[PDB]
């Protein structure tokens, strides 16, 4: 009796860092994900534990959506059983991911001329990320044993770095918009289903 | 990819009633919400109401609800706006507009134009607007046309050929209770060409295939 | 219902200047839901801003958007003389239940202008007819606010008089208006004196034009 | 003073292991991005496996499923495990502190590894004998011929470290036997020769070899 | 991988030169290279990350230019202490990898060697063996021919050569020679000389002992 509010996931005018991504719970809808899966405007759109010409034949008890902005030679680390900058201190998937990766690339939206700044990857984390854990930390990084006193310095590094996406970079130097669909089919009744 | 097509103008006589269709190309429409808008003729936007082809649950604004019917059809992905009783003052332009669940963004039609008039194809009446001899503002006349009782818009004014254009200002037609439509056309001068210089007003009404030429002569 | 209401309802602005128009609603708004309309006389609503800040195809950088809660915004941070124009905020959503403002007009700013105004009585040929249309101009003023009255033997007319406008002009950015007054042949040979007051900013005093019925 | 001290190196046969150590002072092994590169003798450069802050590790293809990049935080130290070794992995090792930001990248000086079937071997020295009638202008050579050892490295000194000037210790050069040779060489003035002793000092560690040889006058 | 294509592969050059090193990448690394300096006996050490960014300490002759594929390094006027050879390296794309090298030589006046020969030592014929041992003492080029003669025969096969890397104090080389023979052979013949052949050297210049002279 309710549409899924997807548009404000996928179509919003600004996406969040990968540090900081964004999450929208969807719940007790219905969703023709037919626009989806014969959309052409998809550069990535792998799905795992279900197959994606057959969402609106599954319905589920919760979905989550969630979203950021990577570069494009960093999507392939947005899979299960992936490693490197953006898995390991920005954005994990559990091995166990049911679910839909969509991507898409957003040069003319997240590139400016001079370098856009406000595009930021955790570059420094002393340990990894579990699955679908959020650090915002702006801590500096102490990476020896003198603490460091909130200021920058040897041994003591700000631990984001921005991406400064530049709209003449090469492809894999780009930035790409993200949404990661999880699919959570538990004990609750079924709420959120597909339809033509 | 996605466009919205209504259907054409329509000519309604009070009582009768009148159903606007909008058909969607783009596979958008079944997961889409699917609203009427209306304008009025120098009044804003009115959302009447939509419907969602999926749940096929209409809902209506409260100034529309009696007299509108929303509908929408999944097998041919066109939706349509039926009103009943029509008065003169639904005359308006009737949009469908669209919203994905997918998108933020809105996708409109290009209009359809609803008049509520009694009245056949007719030519106007062309009456004119005698400057004063002694209302003169500050040395300036006006004198003008009544183009008057025609059907439907529109008519073009012109003076003198097209050789005045200066101080010229044709005004907005008005639907009269009559179901007939009306203008003036008024022109401003110096006094001092009053006796010298001729004023034609030049009204043609392709419609009904009029063309007259009103001479425009001190009282 | 959620009630959105527009201010100001009329900018007054020169080209170059700036253009704040307001949105405010009655409860809270998704952001993700406002939008943006610009219209022109004669011409179908223009998509501008959607989900409160993103713009569509082909509109210009100097629109942008703004705002979350009840307070939203659109700027035109140096307006173009193609930018004077209607502007409409709409909330919709994914439930068939949307609304629009009223609409702020954005209009080119200046001096007052005080109108010239004229009278015309009906002509002898539409009296052959039965009707009697009597016509009062008033040309080139500005502001747009302008009060005009008729008075039939100095009863106060209502319910017998329409008014047209005309839009602002290109060149020198006014107004012109016209009130008919309508009256059937036999009532308007009952009355003598026809006359129509105008009141407007630039006038010191109302000024009154009138005629007497059958008077040259 | 930021340190990368490496040791672990030396000869194994091939099929075997060695770890390699990377003690550090100055900056916390454990917190830090940390790699080790590879250059074998008379070549350029490899890399061969980086450790990232968190823990994550990556491997050259080259080395994948045989080597293992690790730290230790009570001991600030990195280890490279390196199995199943082959010939081609013969080579000095460094590890590096990566540069992530300015001011970060430093080096450790090198541990040499050597994969071989063959035989540890101490070195023979023999003396080079100067002449007062070998001279050319007024500059007589002597020095000390390092021969048959196996493997890498030899270190040469003379007069315990107090002759600098004028030695040139020759890089070692395989023989066709499978073992090195080298000469360390130093000129010194004519004059100084009945007068200045002169003493080389070998040392070879692989064998336990420490040798210091007279070198006189005909 | 990404394969670094650094050219030129050696170059010679004279103090106060300007001295520019090219490296192309196989594919759009951006800007993240970084080059190396090595000198003699010595870790690598970074001289210029990001392409273009003087790292900390580093003189302000070292600089660098490029993003995408195409990269400079630039020595603004070469000193001694530059001899080293230079690498290239990109790093954000795994594996790291490196360029071959750029191998420098300092130019100074043609400086000719001191030659030395050194018969074999009592110690080492007792042993069986006899090497002889022909040095070439602080030169300049490093081209340099060495030939072995036993009694005024050309012998071949039988010896090596090692040369230093060249020194950053004096810019020169030294060489030596070392023949190989066993005792048995080395009796068979009594003139032991090396012959070199230098641009210092306006003729040959030839140092021999007699086998069994002193
Ligand atoms: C928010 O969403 C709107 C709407 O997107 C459209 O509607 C959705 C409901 C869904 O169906 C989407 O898949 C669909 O695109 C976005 O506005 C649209 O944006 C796209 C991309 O910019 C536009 O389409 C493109 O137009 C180009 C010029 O007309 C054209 O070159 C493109 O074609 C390319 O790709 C096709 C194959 O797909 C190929 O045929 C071409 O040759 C070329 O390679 C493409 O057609 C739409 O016109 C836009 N529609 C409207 C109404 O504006 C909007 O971008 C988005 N905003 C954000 C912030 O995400
Ligand atoms: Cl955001
Ligand atoms: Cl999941
Ligand atoms: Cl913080
Ligand atoms: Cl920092
Ligand atoms: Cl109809
Ligand atoms: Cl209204
Ligand atoms: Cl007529
Ligand atoms: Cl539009
Ligand atoms: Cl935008
Ligand atoms: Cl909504
Ligand atoms: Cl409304
Ligand atoms: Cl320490
Ligand atoms: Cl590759
Ligand atoms: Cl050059
Ligand atoms: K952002
Ligand atoms: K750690
Ligand atoms: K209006
Ligand atoms: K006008
Ligand atoms: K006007
Ligand atoms: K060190
Ligand atoms: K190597
Ligand atoms: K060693
Ligand atoms: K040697
Ligand atoms: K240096
Ligand atoms: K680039
Ligand atoms: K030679
Ligand atoms: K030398
Ligand atoms: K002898």
């Amino acid at each position: 009796t309710n549409l899924c509010p997807f548009g404000e996931v996928f179509n919003a005018t600004r996406f969040a860092s990968v540090y900081a991504w964004n999450r929208k719970r969807i719940s007790n809808c219905v969703a023709d994900y037919s626009v989806l899966y014969n959309s052409a405007s998809f550069s990535t759109f792998k799905c795992y534990g279900v197959s994606p010409t057959k969402l609106n034949d599954l319905c589920f008890t919760n979905v989550y959506a969630d979203s950021f902005v990577i570069r494009g030679d960093e999507v392939r680390q947005i899979a299960p059983g992936q490693t490197g900058n953006i898995a390991d201190y920005n954005y994990k998937l559990p091995d166990d991911f049911t679910g839909c990766v969509i991507a898409w690339n957003s040069n003319n939206l997240d590139s400016k001329v001079g370098g856009n700044y406000n595009y930021l990857y955790r570059l420094f984390r002393k340990s990894n990320l579990k699955p679908f854990e959020r650090d915002i930390s702006t801590e500096i990084y102490q990476a020896g044993s003198t603490p460091c006193n909130g200021v920058k310095g040897f041994n003591c590094y700000f631990p984001l770095q921005s991406y400064g996406f530049q709209p003449t970079y090469g492809v894999g130097y780009q930035p790409y918009r993200v949404v990661v669909l999880s699919f959570e089919l538990l004990h609750a009744p079924a709420t959120v289903c597909g339809k033509k | 990819e996605v466009q919205l097509v209504q259907s054409g103008a329509e000519v309604k006589k009070p009582g009768s009633s009148v159903k606007v269709s909008c058909k969607a190309s783009g596979g958008t429409f079944s997961s889409s919400v699917i609203s009427w808008v209306r304008q009025a003729p120098g009044q804003g936007l009115e959302w009447m109401g939509g419907i969602i082809p999926l749940f096929g649950s209409a809902n209506y604004a409260q100034k529309f609800q009696g007299r509108v019917t929303i509908t929408a059809d999944e097998s041919t992905s066109t939706a349509y706006m039926e009103m009943t009783s029509l008065r003169s003052e639904d005359t308006a332009v009737y949009y469908c507009a669209k919203v994905s669940q997918w998108a933020l963004i809105l996708f409109w039609g290009q209009g359809t134009l609803v008049t509520v008039s009694s009245a056949s194809t007719k030519g106007p009446s062309v009456f004119p607007l005698a400057p004063s001899s002694k209302s003169t503002s500050g040395g300036t006349a006006a004198l003008g046309c009544l183009v008057k009782d025609y059907f439907p818009e529109p008519v073009t004014v012109s003076w003198n050929s097209g050789a005045l254009t200066s101080g010229v200002h044709t005004f907005p037609a008005v639907l009269q209770s009559s179901g007939l439509y009306s203008l003036s056309s008024v022109v401003t001068v110096p006094s001092s060409s009053l006796g010298t210089q001729t004023y034609i007003c030049n009204v043609n009404h392709k419609p009904s295939n009029t063309k007259v030429d009103k001479k425009v002569e001190p009282k | 219902a959620i009630r959105m209401t527009q201010s100001p309802g009329t900018l007054s602005l020169s080209p170059g200047e700036r253009a704040t128009l307001s949105c405010r609603a009655s409860q809270s708004v998704s952001s993700s839901y406002l939008a943006w309309y610009q219209q022109k006389p004669g011409q179908a609503p223009r998509l501008l801003i959607y989900g409160a800040s993103s713009r569509a195809t082909g509109i210009p950088d100097r629109f942008s958007g703004s705002g979350s809660g009840t307070d939203f915004t659109l700027t035109i941070s140096r307006l173009e003389p193609e930018d004077f124009a209607v502007y409409y905020c709409q909330q919709y959503g994914t439930s068939p239940s949307w609304t629009f403002g009223q609409g702020t007009k954005v209009e080119i700013k200046r001096t007052v202008a005080a109108p010239s105004v004229f009278i015309f009585p009906p002509s002898d040929e539409q009296l052959k007819s039965g009707t009697a249309s009597v016509v009062c101009l008033l040309n080139n003023f500005y502001p747009r606010e302008a009060k005009v009255q008729w008075k039939v033997d100095n009863a106060l007319q209502s319910g017998n008089s329409q008014e047209s406008v005309t839009e602002q002009d290109s060149k020198d950015s006014t107004y012109s208006l016209s009130s008919t007054l309508t009256l059937s042949k036999a009532d308007y040979e009952k009355h003598k004196v026809y006359a129509c007051e105008v009141t407007h900013q630039g006038l010191s005093s109302p000024v009154t034009k009138s005629f007497n019925r059958g008077e040259c």
